[PDB]
């Protein structure tokens, strides 16, 4: 059946009745790093298993008013296992990962959540001259971040959900790796992205590679509104690796 | 054959489109028309599928479409004034922190891409406008200062001498400057944007400010205070060859407000400001 | 320096200086 | 509802008078109600196109929605159809809606001339395209009475663009400083 | 001290508490301890740098004083190390003085990036080296309670320069006369 | 010269130029587990170069009066780096190590310290019935325990070190892999220690399979007293694997 | 081959770096990190040594950082001014004895080495300044008069007649003038110091001045007295080629006061005299 | 008068004027 | 690039720029 899935990851299995395929963003598998594009010689750590696994993060209420939810990566897994502690022991660190949004209802609910990936997503400000989003904005952790709730500080980002909360319209994100999540048809999204960057590997607390971003383009209706809707978002890193290792950072 | 391949590129018939086929009525359960979205892949149907159609031998090419083309043709990046107000000793000279930001054309088109690497060809149009009458025998000096090397602070610094630094000098009545930098970054592409900062703090700086520091482009009218006063407007222009780019993104649809940032304004009645045109309803075309 | 190829239709692919930067635009595919 | 998601859906509902009209636009790649798409921005920094345009759609309605739907093209020469009647005379697509969400619509270049022009200009308007009930919004008792639909487009092989020029679709009416 | 050899040298002597920091500066090429350092003025004339920096240190007390020191380096992201226990969880070497008077670290080239800009610019900024006490200064009775450590710098194979340009650790601001 | 020497682990890299050779435990060098004696079935984790380096624990002073000084390992190690968290996240750890003992005096100075590994060095309390060590008195960290200080509590171990605190001989501890530090030969000791146990991994967290135990044998002595003779101790886990990997463990 | 040779060049890929091949862990009495400074040898440990290190694949170059591209550059030596204020016959024509240390950024750069043998390449920028309005038909004459010609006295001293001496003559409008000259000491190599004297006493000559004599460069404008007074400066810009040094020296660590001689100036406090900067303590990074 | 070389990617290295210091930059190694 | 003929007269027909509306006049006939 192509329309059932099942994901292993270290010991953790994924498993979907109601999937629509999956997607590897730019058709490239995540792999580790090879000597011809490294450029730090110290020897990577690479945590296997005890890393490369599904963590779940904290689950989000899908209602009729709901504007979306936003993450970033590796940011919202500072705090899961190993994968975490790893990021916060190197200076340096690279991953993939296999993002699996999970979101179930009835035959008798409609609604439609796009599921993007987004390289290198600078937030914007709005109305605020050149005066950027503040860090621990952009580092919510694995709250991620609910559209149309926070309490206006100046470094508070964008929450214009249509303008991409960077500028650009809403509807040139299917650029990007992305899926649906129809509710007449799946029950979840697949997305497997490779490292993109500029470099071999980053500092995995200055910088985000990927965000991701689930915005719900049609809006959910049924004819039994008290039954609560979650979504929920599982991230598997894949070929973690790691390097500088030092003491723990501590941020904040 | 390297002669074909010539032959290709001066007709710029090197990447050509397909033909269409002949197709015919048909009567399956193999329905190409339908598909699934929420998969994230668009349907490759094409028009022999849907309807009957001809053989038709296509002679378009892409040539035009590719990012060399796209990304190779020379834009404004920077007007520079040299005012001749009062002061010749302060007015004379100025200086430039180099970025791809302040023009809004070129600016959104990099902008399409995440990550793009190329080399750069600069081209200067300088133009003396006589404020008192004459110009007298105008001499500029356009000189790179890479991060980290001093930067004239008056019209006599040491630091004009460029004993390292790189300096171009334009004779007014010559032809216009221009000379190509290789790829600049310390990494492999430079960054279009970046989901960054240079820290981890409240007041870490966030964006591409972090990464693309380039330099400042310091000028000044080389030629001694004269009798009568000029303004001097220097545009340099910029143009990517051997270009690569990745990860392709939307486009900006609101106007830019600062340099290194995707910051933008917003009015009262936002329709006023992207490009969509109100449609009186949803059946009038 | 430049590539000459023959075929009679010579190609003669000049490079007046010697850095790679400062080649004009580059071939397609 | 510029500035709102709700400005990328379509509403489908159960009616009372047959065969009427869903939507209407113009078929010109930089027309605009699709000028800031993908392809229409991209387009817009071309002065000629040519090829076949693939519009999609997306039914986000229960699993226990019906509906058919049509989907026609008319190519240049004529108004807009008035009717179905007059629609389905031309390029058209029944949908039924199903277990595939999905459907596509090929516009196929039936042009006089090999190009056209990017930017609204007459002689080379590429025709409309329109969308009608083939039947009705069907759904059983208990189940929302409205449903939206998706919009998409993109280019088929033998889409095509020529001659580079500036975009329209963006401006700058002052300086961009640090 | 500046204007004095003994801006070259740093003092150790019998410890009373344990684990003290003897110095502690940035590890980058161009910052300013070691900006006036023949590495450094060269580096200084150029805008980015990479490769592996090898630092030596050589222990001037007498042959009958002996001591135990850590040499640490912390590659960035994170703040100097404030405890000897701190910083010698990043890359080090216990240093034993005998008959051999030098010893060296090496300070991989741990990077993002495949270069560095070689000016202060905050980045690319390498992180730091400390020097710790592994044990202590011990000498017999007699014996000079204090003793130098004189400390070098130079480039691993690895090392490399890239794009000319002037440097600022040298000006004119006068006329240079006959 | 057989009399210096540089040992390279991960990042870290220690030298001697007054050393008395190296021991090898059992003359077994230590090495991952094979599937041959290998039980628990998940892959296991092997953090390489990040967690097998050396740390170095707190510094002890010796003085004329010291009676001795222990670590058990892991336990000396629970607080460093990557290590130790990986032995808080898995139930199952497994590793060998390279012990190495610093003290360097003067040609002037004499003394002699006895530096034993002993295997499964359960402790004796004494005359207190069959009430054993309690856990935190034998979980001490990287502070260890300075022989005749506490405050006795029940639980309280015997500070004996003639009896080796566990009702043998102290003369006989040679038997087990030791070394000496004599001042007038060696500043320090090295011992290169294989995993050794009844079961291929164990719990970090319960069992500590070695002990670190440094007695001074001949009195530290020498005609300038004010001069403080510190004791530092270098640890470096090898072949460190781990397994079954869930949430951190969190100690009394 | 000649032309993978060539290849290079345009790469800049002549001068490759080795690669950091993977390292294990070890333990020897072989102790790379120790050694003896006092030896005067640089110990040669690398990285694979102290640390365990993984297969890195280097493509950094060292061309850039050959002697040939660091003296390679064009600077400024000379700053010649004929500035018409109220008698043409005397103001119209001057003279300079030849040197390359009075600009500190070139002469820093040469004196890095303690011998140096090259070629020169001289490009002239001349630039006329109205100083009552028009500059009429400027034209130039640069004359080099090696030591022992005639110098002239005067705008029509019959040594401008340039018989024998080279001469450049610019007219204004037209390009920059440039030409090479060929190492042209009697000795192998240009001193860049010299620890000797021209005699034996009290009151003999020490320094370079003893040994760098390059010959006096004379310049005249060529046009006759005109109605409008202008001021022309023309600065001389040197380049060396086909470098060769020997004996690597320490740079200059204060300012520089006169040519040919190391003298320095030093205040009461020397921390301002020198690129040093006062650290805190030995724990302030 | 110029140095030819071949191979077909002909390096043509002219040197215009009659003297050795007329020319540019040396070769490096 | 140009395409040389021999006979000997050759007929070194240069096409400057890489595009063919740069070229002068066509051939007749
Ligand atoms: C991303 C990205 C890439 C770049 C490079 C932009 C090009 O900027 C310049 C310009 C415009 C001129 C010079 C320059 N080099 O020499 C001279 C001169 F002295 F002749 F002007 N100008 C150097 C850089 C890096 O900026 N952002
Ligand atoms: C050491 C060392 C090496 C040198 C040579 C410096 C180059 O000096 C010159 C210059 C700048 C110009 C000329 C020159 N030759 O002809 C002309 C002109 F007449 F065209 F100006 N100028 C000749 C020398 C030796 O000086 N010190
Ligand atoms: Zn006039």
């Amino acid at each position: 059946s192509d329309r059932i899935i099942q994901i292993t990851r270290g010991d953790s299995t994924i498993t979907s009745q109601d999937v629509a395929n999956a997607v590897v963003g730019y058709g490239v598998w995540p792999h580790y790093l090879t000597p011809q594009d490294a450029t730090a010689i110290d020897k990577p750590t690479q945590p296997d298993t005890s890393s490369n696994r599904f963590y779940t993060l904290d689950s989000k209420m899908w209602n009729s008013t709901s504007k979306g939810w936003w993450w970033k990566l590796p940011d919202a897994l500072k705090d899961m296992g190993i994968f975490g502690e790893n990021m916060f022991y190197h200076f340096l660190g690279r991953s993939g990962y296999t993002v699996h949004v999970q979101c179930n209802a009835s035959k008798f609910h409609q609604g439609t959540l796009l599921v993007v990936m987004i390289p290198e997503h600078q937030l914007a400000t709005v109305n605020k001259g050149n005066v950027n989003a503040g860090y621990k904005y952009t580092h919510p952790g694995e709250a991620g971040r609910e559209v149309g709730t926070q309490v206006e500080n100046e470094k508070q980002p964008s929450d214009d959900n249509w303008l991409n909360f960077d500028g650009t319209l809403l509807g040139n994100l299917l650029i990007f790796p992305h899926q649906f999540i129809n509710l007449r048809s799946n029950n979840s999204a697949t997305l497997i992205v490779p490292y993109v960057n500029a470099v071999p590997m980053d500092s995995m607390v200055r910088h985000n590679n990927w965000s991701l971003v689930i915005i719900p383009v049609c809006q959910l209706q049924s004819n039994n509104i008290s039954n609560i809707v979650p979504i929920t978002v599982s991230i598997s890193p894949m070929c973690a690796e790691f390097s500088g290792a030092r003491a723990k950072t501590v941020v904040q | 054959n390297p002669v074909e391949r010539y032959v290709d590129e001066v007709l710029n018939e090197v990447l050509v489109v397909p033909n269409i086929n002949q197709s015919h009525p048909t009567t399956s359960n193999a329905a190409p028309v339908l598909d699934a979205a929420e998969t994230g892949h668009t349907n490759k149907i094409q028009p022999e599928d849907t309807i009957e159609t001809r053989y038709v031998q296509s002679s378009q090419t892409l040539d035009e479409m590719s990012v060399e083309s796209f990304l190779g043709r020379s834009g404004c990046i920077h007007e520079s004034v040299l005012d001749i107000v009062d002061n010749y000793n302060d007015q004379s000279f100025t200086k430039w922190n180099i970025n791809l930001q302040e023009m809004a054309q070129i600016r959104r088109k990099f902008e399409m891409f995440t990550y793009a690497r190329f080399d750069s060809e600069i081209t200067m149009v300088p133009s003396v406008a006589a404020k008192d009458g004459h110009i007298g025998h105008i001499v500029m000096q356009y000189m790179y200062v890479p991060p980290g090397a001093p930067i004239p602070t008056t019209r006599d610094d040491y630091a004009w001498q460029s004993g390292t630094n790189a300096s171009v000098f334009w004779q007014h009545g010559q032809p216009f400057p221009r000379f190509s930098l290789p790829f600049l970054s310390i990494a492999s592409a430079y960054y279009m944007f970046y989901d960054g900062y240079d820290g981890d703090t409240y007041k870490s700086r966030y964006g591409t400010v972090v990464t693309n520091d380039m330099g400042t482009l310091c000028s000044r009218i080389v030629t001694s205070e004269q009798l009568h006063k000029v303004k001097v407007v220097t545009r340099i222009y910029h143009k990517a060859k051997h270009t690569k780019a990745w990860c392709p993104r939307p486009p900006r649809a609101v106007q830019y407000s600062h340099t290194h940032t995707t910051n933008y304004k917003l009015s009262s009645e936002v329709h006023n400001d992207v490009a969509i045109r109100p449609r009186t309803n949803l059946t009038t075309v | 320096g430049a590539q000459v190829s023959r075929q009679s239709i010579n190609y003669f692919n000049i490079n007046y200086f010697k850095d790679a930067a400062s080649s004009g635009a580059s071939r397609l595919d | 509802n510029i500035g709102n998601v709700s400005m990328y859906t379509v509403t489908l509902s159960p009616q009372t008078k047959l065969a009427e009209e869903i939507f209407a636009i113009k078929v010109d790649i930089a027309s605009h109600p699709l000028a800031t798409t993908l392809i229409g921005e991209i387009a817009s920094y071309f002065t000629h196109w040519t090829g076949s345009l693939r519009f999609s759609f997306m039914f986000c309605g229960t699993a226990n929605t019906t509906l058919k739907v049509l989907l026609a093209y008319t190519p240049p020469g004529i108004g807009k159809p008035r009717s179905r009647k007059e629609a389905m005379l031309g390029t058209h697509v029944v949908w039924d809606v199903g277990l595939q969400s999905t459907v596509s619509l090929v516009v196929p270049w039936i042009s006089a001339s090999q190009y056209r022009f990017t930017t609204p200009d007459t002689y080379s308007s590429a025709g409309y395209i329109t969308c009608w009930y083939q039947t009705n919004f069907v759904v059983p008792p208990n189940t929302p009475n409205t449903a939206e639909m998706l919009c998409f487009v993109s280019g088929c092989k033998d889409f095509c663009l020529r001659m580079a020029r500036d975009t329209d679709l963006h401006k700058q009416t002052g300086p961009i400083t640090q």
